[PDB]
């Protein structure tokens, strides 16, 4: 019961889904091939929530995997751990979006979302009870922004009364990986702030900085990035997935982290994180978890929070510990750093406790923080959008298949007025 | 019936109290786990009995540091202490008289009360206090201090008996001695009934000649200390030809409200291999507790006078060779009593032979005298200890550990006159009276 | 309970505790690897005064080894008795602070400071109830002078109820080590008088000759005098790390051995030192054990106390004694020695007495005495400061990088009084 729907988008969520699939896959017992090898039936007793029974009791994943190049495809069809999904869910098209969101969002979106739509439709009337959907994308891209964008547009009128979760690799502030990374983003965000429900925000600087100074990692790669979001994902479904002392849902999870409509901009993080070599000189318990929890360079996201303040912080724990433990830290933690936490929300920490620890560990926990450290990065990427449509570049590209200025123009006032009011709800007493 | 708690504060209180309850077990035939293998009760007064056949002490072990509490939970008087008992703190008071009397010594007082309530309220006939701390500790000299100001208030009148240990002339370990100790006596003079006085110099010498030992480490003189305080509740726990219950000390050796500190004294202390060669008569061991060389003080009584006397006989004893026996005391020369008192003493007989613990230097004797004497001369100790205040304070030496530890300079110059009229006054009613 | 935290910064403080840590893990039964090997069960009694519980049984030292140069990290990493230190703990930069206190406490050692700072944290919140902190340098290097008093500045305006010592390795009169020595001990000493409570000092000819004419040794390398450093170190501490007639700790010797919050630098001092042939021609008792200590010749500090008066004196004895014996004596040295103690502090000693003896003995002792002779090692010292800063010798290095003319006549005037007030209480009345 309960069932999600998984979208993939793009090259960033094609890569991403594949690493989620592998540890679901590993946290579920499930065979590269597709049967059930596991020990233990705790993994069998809830497992339509992603998978979905097929004859000769095969299992194959509920996710939709699209993007307009076929390189992607053909990668995760030919690599291993390609012999599971639905061939039919595969869809593709022929040429590339071109980090274009006119071209991801009006010419091959047109098709591209027909079928999509069609598929999406078909998965959902065999589920039993939808529970909500999930998409991994970035907003610097052109077919996964545009796409993704046009996708949850029409989940959201075909379903109005749905959660879904949106996974987006944020643009870094240092270096940008493509030049026109601020119209892409800028629209992509006026739609998402227009029609989703909650967004966890991911950098790749953040993760960067994660892997070099605490995992002691000298050749950080794609893979091991992958790898990290996808054990956040994880740690943040495994409440649902598995039974637990305190058990929370998605529902749960947005009511009690979004206060208001256009505040839903989370950042993620994951304890523990250590070093192979360093992993034998320290002791597993709640306290060092929450101390690792609770400091900025264990933030995925490039912002500092000492520069804002916690709006809602949400703490989902695994494994097996003591309730006494955990309310007692977080009791601690809110006490001893209460500069930083909103007067006018008291009580804003939501605790979870599931009972399955993860592969290869006894105990970790995922933590969740609404703040208000997101104003600056919507108020550098409306500045770099103001600066380059002031000078008019690029522009001619967005205008000749469709689009105009005044969509532009749209887009940062939509921008400006959310970052005017988080800050304001900041800078409130 | 009559119950009576004890409680045990520092380092030296503990250490006294492991070796005094190793004596109490032993003389009631209770085994160290509290099951069991003059009688008809006899331990009622001391150990309180639960629904089963275990009796637990009526004991409440108190101490700041935890160095010293955990070798009694190992140790093999395990099962026996209530585990709620035995309260403990994080560090210690460090020698000083501020961090365990206003501070840290703050942060446990009302636990330890809790315990108190709790103990009393159990039983009906409570009689008073027992108290085992040092002078020269920081939670010995400090925190009992902060005992008696609320004991003396939750309960109004009674008896609160102590067992001092007062800082020697020549040996001694802490430095700031004279700073704890002249703290301590004046706060504590007006919530105290009768302070017991004992040296560990006086125990080294009358171990050393008596008892003919070379090594007697800090277990040989705990072992010697306990007797007396066995042979003082003697008569609560067992029948006597004359009593003696513990309200009789205090309106028999306390003339006056300020003249409290009397020093212990106990006779025959022989060896195993001198006990054959020695008749033992009753006669004989009132005088070895007469003699100066016996004295647990150090001080001659030669110097003084003796204000008032206590005799607590115990084992084969007739009443009639203790009235000739004293009676010839009195008529030497060499003690002399004040004019005021005619008649200065007092006599309880027992009749329970002192017992012997396996291992012990002491032998097996039929008789045993315990002599509480109030006399002058340990006016002479008071002039001591306040000449080495005097010598220290007049340079402020130490004084900024006390001062930034939750205290003021003028405290100190109170507690320094306090000790002059308590000096004078022992002197001026000492001394002859006109008319 | 109670614990404490070791900081080691410098070379010699790196060298010193890499032998300090040989003799605490032998004394608790600690195996090299880490896991507990010993046989009696009161050494694990209080095992996390200096050690730390890890997973699998594992116990991992309390230390935070830094230093501004790579060299010295490497030995004790590489070496043998490196595989028991945190990784994390192990904090060192890229270039030696050259023999400068300017490089050590303004350039370089600002830019160390506060990671270090990071770590001591970490340490206090896992820590239960802590008891100090201890501090292994030399007065005359660049970063284990300039530095570690970096360290105690920073340290004393976080836990300002907290004892901290410092095993200073003051310098020689006869022999040199670095030229510009007395620029580096008088700035050091400066801020030594202000953040610390206790301070032991130790010489290192000294050492050769305890080493020459005692131990009867003829070519006494590093090893060997560190060595003799080690156990007086570990003399301090076991009073509260195993059960006693007559305990102490840290807090109890700073209260009876410092008089005055200026006068707290000791002379340490270690009994009995006998070679390894001649240990069959002597009785080992306490009678012995006190005339040894007690000679100007057994001092570790090359300071004559004959020249002097001993204000208050310490003896924390171990092994297993009679209270009656160690009393006894030490009242025959004060009547026999009456002319170098002080008169108006009665009855100036301290006596303490453990149970546990040190591996190998059948008893030892440690002597700690707060005399007036260590007034000629800041005479002398101030003497040679003089000296070069009329000339204005080597002065232009430590102007270059921050500091400043004004800051070093002020340095001076404070140790000139330091000696002044250090003299005018040996002759008072
Ligand atoms: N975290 C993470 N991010 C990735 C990874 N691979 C790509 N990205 C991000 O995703 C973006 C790729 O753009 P896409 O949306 O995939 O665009 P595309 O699929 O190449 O097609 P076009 O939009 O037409 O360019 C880059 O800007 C990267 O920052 C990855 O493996 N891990
Ligand atoms: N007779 C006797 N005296 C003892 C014994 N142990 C300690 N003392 C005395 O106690 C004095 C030390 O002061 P304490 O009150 O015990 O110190 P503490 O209890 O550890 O409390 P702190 O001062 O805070 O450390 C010493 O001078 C000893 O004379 C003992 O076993 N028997
Ligand atoms: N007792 C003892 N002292 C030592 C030992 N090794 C070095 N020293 C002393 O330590 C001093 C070295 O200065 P340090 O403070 O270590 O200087 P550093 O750590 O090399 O850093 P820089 O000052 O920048 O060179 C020398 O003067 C020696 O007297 C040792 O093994 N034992
Ligand atoms: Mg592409
Ligand atoms: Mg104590
Ligand atoms: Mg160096």
């Amino acid at each position: 019961m309960r069932e999600i729907v998984h979208i993939q988008a793009g090259q960033c969520g094609n890569q991403i889904g594949a690493k989620f699939w592998e540890v679901i896959s590993d946290e579920h017992g499930i065979d590269p091939s597709g049967n059930y090898v596991g020990d233990s039936d705790l993994q069998l007793e809830r497992i339509s929530v992603y998978y979905n029974e097929a004859s000769s009791h095969k299992y194959v994943p509920r996710a939709i995997l699209v993007d307009l190049e076929p390189g992607t495809m053909d990668s995760v069809r030919s690599g291993a751990f390609g012999h599971l999904f639905r061939p039919d869910n595969f869809i593709f098209g022929q040429s590339g979006a071109g980090n274009n969101w006119a071209k991801g969002h009006y010419t091959e979106g047109a098709e591209l979302v027909d079928s999509v739509l069609d598929v999406v439709r078909k998965e959902c009337e065999n589920c039993d009870c939808l529970q909500g959907f999930q998409l991994t994308h970035s907003l610097g891209g052109g077919t996964g922004s545009g796409m993704g964008t046009l996708l949850i547009s029409k989940v959201r009128e075909e379903y109005p009364d749905r959660i879904m979760n949106t996974f987006s690799v944020v643009p870094s502030p240092k270096v940008s990986d493509t030049v026109v990374e601020p119209y892409n983003a800028t629209l992509s965000i006026h739609q998402l702030v227009e029609n989703t429900d909650e967004t966890y925000c991911i950098d790749n600087e953040a993760l960067y900085d994660i892997c070099f100074r605490t995992l002691k990692l000298a050749t950080p790669t794609y893979g091991d990035l992958n790898h990290l979001v996808s054990a956040t994902m994880s740690g943040v479904t495994t409440s649902l997935r598995f039974p637990g002392q305190l058990n929370a849902d998605l529902r749960k999870l947005a009511v009690n982290m979004v206060p208001f409509p256009r505040l839903h901009f989370f950042m993620p993080g994951f304890a523990p994180l250590t070093a192979r070599g360093s992993q034998q000189y320290r002791a597993l318990t709640v306290p060092e978890l929450t101390q690792q929890m609770f400091d900025a360079k264990n933030m995925m996201a490039a912002c500092d929070p000492r520069h804002g303040r916690y709006l809602t912080v949400a703490t989902v724990f695994r494994g097996r510990m003591s309730m006494k433990e955990v309310d007692e830290q977080m009791l601690a933690i809110q006490s001893k750093n209460s500069s930083y936490f909103v007067e006018w929300i008291p009580n804003n920490v939501k605790v979870a406790v599931c009972d399955i620890p993860p592969r290869g560990l006894k105990m970790s926990s995922t933590f969740i923080g609404n703040s208000t450290a997101i104003q600056e990065l919507f108020k550098r990427i409306s500045e770099q959008f103001t600066a380059m449509f002031r000078r008019k570049a690029f522009l001619h590209w967005y205008t000749g298949e469709g689009m105009d200025e005044m969509e532009f123009t749209e887009a940062e006032s939509n921008m400006n007025d959310l970052v005017s009011e988080y800050q304001q709800y900041q800078d409130a007493t | 019936m009559r119950e009576c708690i004890s409680i045990h504060v520092g380092q030296a209180g503990v250490q006294i109290g492991n070796a005094c309850w190793e004596l109490y077990c032993l003389e009631h035939g209770i085994q160290p786990d509290g099951q069991m293998p003059h009688h008809h009760d006899s331990f009622n007064t001391f150990f309180s009995e639960t629904g089963a056949g275990k009796h637990v002490p009526r004991a409440v072990f108190v101490d700041l540091e935890p160095t010293v509490i955990d070798e009694v939970r190992t140790g093999t008087y395990r099962q026996l202490f209530h585990p709620e008992q035995l309260i403990t703190g994080k560090e210690d008071a460090a020698n000083n008289y501020a961090r365990g009397h206003y501070t840290i010594g703050k942060e446990i007082i009302d636990l330890v009360l809790d315990r108190i309530r709790k103990l009393a309220d159990q039983c009906t006939g409570l009689q008073g206090f027992l108290v085992f701390h040092s002078f020269g500790g920081g939670t010995g000299s400090g925190f009992t201090s902060l005992l008696m100001e609320r004991l003396s208030v939750d309960y109004g009148k009674k008896s609160k008996l102590e067992f001092s240990i007062y800082p020697a002339p020549q040996v001694s370990t802490a430095v700031v001695e004279p700073y704890n100790s002249i703290l301590t006596t004046h706060t504590t003079l007006e919530h105290s009934d009768c302070a017991f006085m004992v040296d560990n110099e006086a125990i080294y010498d009358i171990c050393r000649r008596n008892l003919d030992i070379e090594r007697p480490t800090y277990t040989n003189l705990n072992r010697l200390i306990s007797q007396i305080v066995s042979s003082i509740t003697a008569s609560l726990r067992f029948d006597g030809a004359l009593n003696v219950d513990l309200t009789n000390f205090q309106t028999n050796l306390v003339p006056y409200p300020r003249i409290h500190f009397p020093l212990a004294t106990y006779a025959p202390v022989i060896s195993a291999e001198k006990a054959y060669h020695e008749q033992l008569s009753v006669a004989e061991i009132t005088n070895a507790c007469f003699e100066p060389a016996n004295q647990m003080v150090k001080c001659d009584p030669r110097h003084g006078k003796y204000m008032a006397c206590c005799l607590l006989y115990r084992g084969d004893v007739v009443p009639k060779d203790v009235n000739a026996a004293i009676a010839t005391i009195k008529t030497k020369r060499s003690i002399q009593f004040v004019d005021w008192c005619p008649t200065g003493f007092k006599v309880g007989i027992n009749y329970q032979p002192p017992t012997v613990v396996p291992g012990g230097d002491l032998a097996k004797v039929q008789r045993a005298v315990c002599m509480l004497s109030n006399t002058t001369a340990i006016a002479e100790a008071w002039a001591r200890l306040d000449h080495k205040f005097d010598l220290m304070y007049a340079k402020r030496a130490f004084v900024h550990w006390y001062v930034g530890e939750g205290m003021e300079e003028g405290e100190f110059s109170e507690a320094r006159e306090d000790m002059a009229a308590l000096e004078k006054d022992y002197e001026e009613v000492g001394v002859d009276s006109v008319e």
